[PDB]
């Protein structure tokens, strides 16, 4: 299973361009698809969302409007057409597949990534830290904050915490409250309430360096937090 | 024909053996135990989306997830809570008498008329169900499945037969011998140790899982068995029968303990089930509503009347919250 | 005749169990109903506050 | 609002509802046929837009599950299965080599096929009658 | 002539006819057997029919009493009794022709009949036609065509927009005839046709005989019960007369109240026959 996507490069600003990717190994018309962004140096921004069957579409406010995302399920590709290009709007494009329903694990995979470059309020996540040393064998603990209360009247608590080597797309550690992932060691692990959210690493492993970013699953927009790092 | 005459010497020594136990009766015991009342619950939830009659049904472990089996050839999974659709797995052939939704949560079985008892997998990569195994070697209609713990399937089959079955692997591990008929009902106990089938023979036997030998051997029926259910506890057990006669058996006495009969109903029996204390006995007569029996007093306690046509699956939660029915109306309904 | 030679046998097994007397069975069934009558919410009505349907 | 991954859920169950009606809609134009007199083996020949669905079959339990069925067909004790409450409103059709239909084996393969073809579509204008308001 | 108790006996007959058809359909249409489009459809008519009835003849009883014009100061209550009267005699029609479509379609195209009707189908089709008959009502209150209180001022008349008001209405009606009687004459012309080479049983004959009994003598009653009001219609169209007027408006409420007797009524007695 591989989702690969195609297209980048330096394109003059206030144009326009394309972005496709392309799904293979996968049921991909029965999956929802999420745009992700990524600056080079601030993280991760949510760009657009279509849904299974297009029935839905979501996106960005500072990209509303002049960005436009289709999806066709028989050549299992998904397309983001791009106008109006900025200097902000350079960035690492990620493409990440997500599975609704009870019990499911979104954002469970992401693409691999395209680099465009372009030449020269409602919810909230903070995550208040920054490269922490550690060396392996300690425990590690991650704190987050949220400006509301991610907890719902059903008993969901929307978090995910993800973890992004150097080098390759972040992938999916936590997805609720102690929901672990596929393929996910048993050293991680989750807790919290309320708008106090923590990750807890045992026994750390020289493999677990990376930035770990939290985002919200509870309303659109997702937000993702400011992507605490470690340091071996 | 030699050998007969120690086979009749034998069982009227068995038979004699157990009148010696039977020192009181049940209905004389618990004389004393104050009524539960009447008994009325509302239908909370119907889920529908059947396109024809649902043969089976089974309750996940969580107690949220629902599967269902029907003529339509196609199981799905409902979330009980939302009424919403989980998954709608198509199936190779529309014959399908049996559904199992395992413990864990991860696989789904099911079988019918094609003798094949087919496991599919839910939780995967790539979010498409798929079979995972193909399990072969019946002679007959698949009448039940059941799943143990350990993903080891066991089934019962129309050629008087039940088997253990090793899904890693894909070949039986024990068989069943001893049943004279068609084998149409199938319950595994709270602990899994044992287990007991009822047959067309109006015998219900007793099966050990670990060693494969026939502990005990029920009868008292009249007709074919269509339904089993242990008592929460397992030492006890409900069979209904095609006389509409749902018998309470013990498994340390090793004779019939009490009866549930209504002269009012002359149909069959097609599913029996337990509350969580026991207490209830829910019974799907042929009538089209249930009867909500009581476990020790043999009196009604209410019935769950509002399906169209004949209830031919029911099955209660594993936390007792609720109750599901599902008729030849192409209806689920979840009581309460 | 082998079918009745393993009959035979069958019944063998079939008779050599301790059996209890039945009224130690019933009261030790009607035991688990009264012990597990609170958490059952079909015996009584359960309020709407944690009634998930 | 109430929902926020539910919506996405409950997205996800209309579509699963849409598929169960348009292969509802394939169930609904077909007849399948009995014969009587390992596994289960199923016919499929289509006749002008009838995609005929002829499948072969304690003897007595199996009658329950194929209820429904249009038609039962017999190829050569039938007085007694026509009165078993499972068969009583279901037509029967037999060759020779409830309305009880009887037709000669003839050589070419098209005259039996059309037989049978016409002995379903008369039976399903009784159940059209019977569930219009008139008889 | 000036009968003062025939709208009395007109109502009793009607209202007791209706609460009879209502009592029997929603009395059976569980089915603890199915056929629940036939009884969907024929249900709604009686209660269509009843509250009709209710509706038109509570204003010529209070006529009678009122010892129209002088009693009535404005327009608002003629205007309102025409157009009860107007929608409904066309729904009438248009589910009666419905009704007959159906059953010709079935027979002729039973293999998707039975994947294309359902029970929440026939309900949409039966909603329609209220709609529709409730537009035309709109009609005379934009402006397009008039109300006007005649002999014996007990039911308001449509002026004769107004001159090709009258010739809409007719064609309504005719086609509505018209469309049952090709549907109505194709059916039972099908089972004589289908009845003949199939002969070549005696079980399936009697049904054959029941179908025209049925289908042939629900056509008389239509086709005789508002065959005046055409005519009166197209009379009109091409120009003491007024008498023929006034018995064919109570004749065309016998066929309401007959509307449900032909339908249901007459299989109770049939029961019995054999």
């Amino acid at each position: 299973v591989q989702l690969v996507e195609s297209g980048g490069g330096l394109v003059q600003p206030g144009g326009s361009r394309k972005l496709s990717c392309s799904a293979s190994g996968f049921a991909f018309s029965s999956f929802g698809m999420h745009w992700v962004r990524q600056a080079p140096e601030k993280g991760l921004e949510w760009v657009a969302y279509i849904s299974s069957g297009s029935g839905t579409i979501y996106y960005a406010d500072t990209v509303k409007g002049r960005f436009t995302i289709s999806r066709d399920d028989p050549k299992n590709t998904l397309f983001l057409q791009m106008t109006s290009l900025r200097s902000e709007d350079t960035a690492m494009y990620y493409c990440v597949r997500s599975i609704y329903y009870y019990g499911s694990s979104p954002f469970d995979f992401w693409g691999q990534g395209t680099t465009l470059t372009v030449s020269s309020s409602d919810i909230v996540m903070t995550q208040a830290t920054s490269s922490v040393p550690v060396t392996p064998g300690e425990s590690v603990s991650i704190s987050c904050r949220s400006s509301k209360s991610l907890l719902h009247s059903n008993g969901n608590t929307y978090l995910y915490w993800f973890l992004q080597r150097p080098g390759q797309s972040p992938q999916l550690l936590i997805y609720r409250m102690s929901n672990l992932a596929s393929g996910v060691p048993d050293r991680f692990s989750g807790s919290g309430s309320g708008t106090a959210f923590t990750l807890t690493i045992s026994r750390l492993e020289a493999e677990d360096v990376g930035v770990y970013y939290c985002m919200q699953h509870l309303e659109y927009p997702l937000t993702f937090g400011a992507g605490t790092k470690l340091e071996l | 024909d030699q050998l007969r005459q120690e086979a009749e010497q034998l069982k009227n020594q068995i038979r004699d053996a157990r009148k010696a136990c039977a020192d009181a009766t049940l209905s004389q015991i618990t004389n004393n135990i104050d009524p539960v009342g009447r008994i009325q619950m509302r239908t909370r939830r119907t889920l529908r989306g059947h396109l024809a009659k649902i043969y089976a049904m089974h309750w996940g472990t969580d107690s949220r997830l629902l599967v269902s089996a029907s003529q339509d050839g196609k199981l799905i999974i409902w979330d009980s809570y939302t009424t919403n659709k989980v998954h709608a797995i198509p199936l190779r052939s529309s014959w399908v008498m049996t559904c199992a939704y395992a413990p864990s949560g991860n696989y789904v079985a099911c079988g019918g008329l094609d003798n094949i008892c087919s496991i599919y997998n839910l939780k995967t990569r790539e979010g498409n169900v798929r079979v995972s195994r193909e399990l072969a070697g019946h002679t007959g209609y698949l009448s039940c499945c059941r799943f143990l713990d350990d993903n080891q399937i066991v089934t019962s089959s129309g050629d008087t037969t039940c088997a253990l079955w090793d899904i890693e692997t894909g070949q039986q591990t024990t068989t069943f011998t001893g049943h004279t008929g068609d084998v149409m009902s199938l319950s595994l106990a709270p602990d899994t140790r044992l287990f007991v089938s009822g047959a067309c023979d109006a015998s219900a036997k007793l099966w050990d899982v670990r060693e494969g030998m026939c502990r005990q051997t029920f009868t008292g029926h009249e007709s074919d068995i269509n339904a089993i259910c242990f008592f929460p506890n397992g030492n006890a057990f409900a069979t209904g029968s095609d006389d509409a006669t749902c018998r309470l058996f013990d498994l340390r006495a090793d004779q019939e303990l009490m009866t549930y009969s209504h002269d009012n109903i002359i149909c069959g029996i097609t599913s029996v089930s337990f509350s969580k204390s026991g207490r209830l006995l829910l019974a799907g007569y042929d009538d089209f509503n249930c009867n909500v029996w009581d476990a020790l007093k043999a009196d009604r306690a209410g019935v769950l009347a509002g399906h169209d046509n004949r209830v031919s699956c029911l099955g209660v939660t594993d936390d007792g919250m609720a109750v599901a029915t599902g008729s030849w109306d192409s209806f689920l309904k979840i009581w309460n | 005749i082998a079918q009745a030679r393993k009959l035979v046998e069958q019944l063998k097994m079939e008779a050599n169990i301790d059996r209890i007397k039945v009224s130690k069975a019933a009261a030790d069934l009607m035991a688990y109903c009264e012990a597990h009558a609170k958490e059952d919410p079909l015996l009584t009505p359960v309020p709407a506050s944690e009634n998930p349907f | 609002t109430l929902s926020a991954e539910d919506k996405a859920a409950v997205e996800r169950s209309k579509m699963i509802d849409r598929n169960l009606r348009e292969d509802g809609e394939k169930a609904a134009r077909e007849v399948k046929l009995l014969l009587l007199g390992t596994g289960i083996v199923e016919t499929h020949f289509t006749f002008k837009d009838l995609h005929f669905k002829m499948f072969d079959v304690e003897r007595k339990k199996w009658i329950h599950c194929f209820e429904g069925v249009t038609a039962i067909i017999f190829c050569v004790l039938f007085d007694s299965i026509c009165n078993n409450k499972w068969f009583t409103d279901t037509s029967i059709i037999l060759f020779l080599n409830k309305e009880i239909y009887t037709h000669f084996t003839c050589a070419t393969d098209t005259k039996n096929v059309q037989f049978v073809f016409d002995a379903v579509t008369d039976v399903i204008i009784k159940n059209n009658l019977k569930d219009c308001g008139l008889f | 002539s000036v009968s003062v108790a025939f709208p009395i006996t007109m109502l009793l007959t009607g209202f007791v006819g209706n609460a009879l058809a209502m009592l029997l359909v929603s009395r059976s249409y569980r089915r603890r057997k199915r056929k629940k489009s036939f009884l969907l459809c024929i249900g709604w008519l009686a209660l269509t029919d009843l509250v009709g009835q209710l509706l038109t003849t509570p204003v010529v009883i209070v006529v009678y009493l009122s010892k129209w014009e002088h009693i009535d100061p404005s327009g608002r209550l003629c205007t309102f009794f025409g157009l009860t009267m107007t929608v409904f005699g066309l729904s009438s029609l248009f589910i009666a022709s419905a009704m007959a479509v159906e059953r010709a379609l079935a027979i002729r195209a039973p293999h998707w009949y039975a994947s294309h009707m359902k029970t929440r189908i026939t309900r949409a089709v039966l909603l329609g036609v209220w709609l529709a008959s409730l537009a035309f009502a709109l009609l005379p209150v934009l402006g397009v065509g008039q109300y006007t209180v005649q002999w014996p001022g007990t039911w308001c008349f449509i002026s004769t927009g107004n001159l090709f008001f009258a010739s809409a209405f007719a064609f309504l009606g005719l086609l509505a005839l018209t469309v049952t009687f090709s549907c109505n004459l194709a059916t039972i012309k099908a089972l004589v046709d289908r009845c003949r080479a199939k002969a070549t049983s005696a079980q399936w004959g009697r049904i054959t005989t029941e179908t025209a009994i049925q289908l042939m003598g629900i056509m008389l009653v239509l086709s005789v019960c508002w065959s005046p009001l055409l005519i009166m219609m197209l009379k009109m169209i091409f120009q003491k007369e007024c008498n023929f007027f006034l018995i064919a408006v109570r004749l065309a409420s016998l066929n309401q109240i007959l509307d449900p007797w032909v339908y249901l009524l007459l299989r109770k007695i049939l029961l019995r026959k054999f």
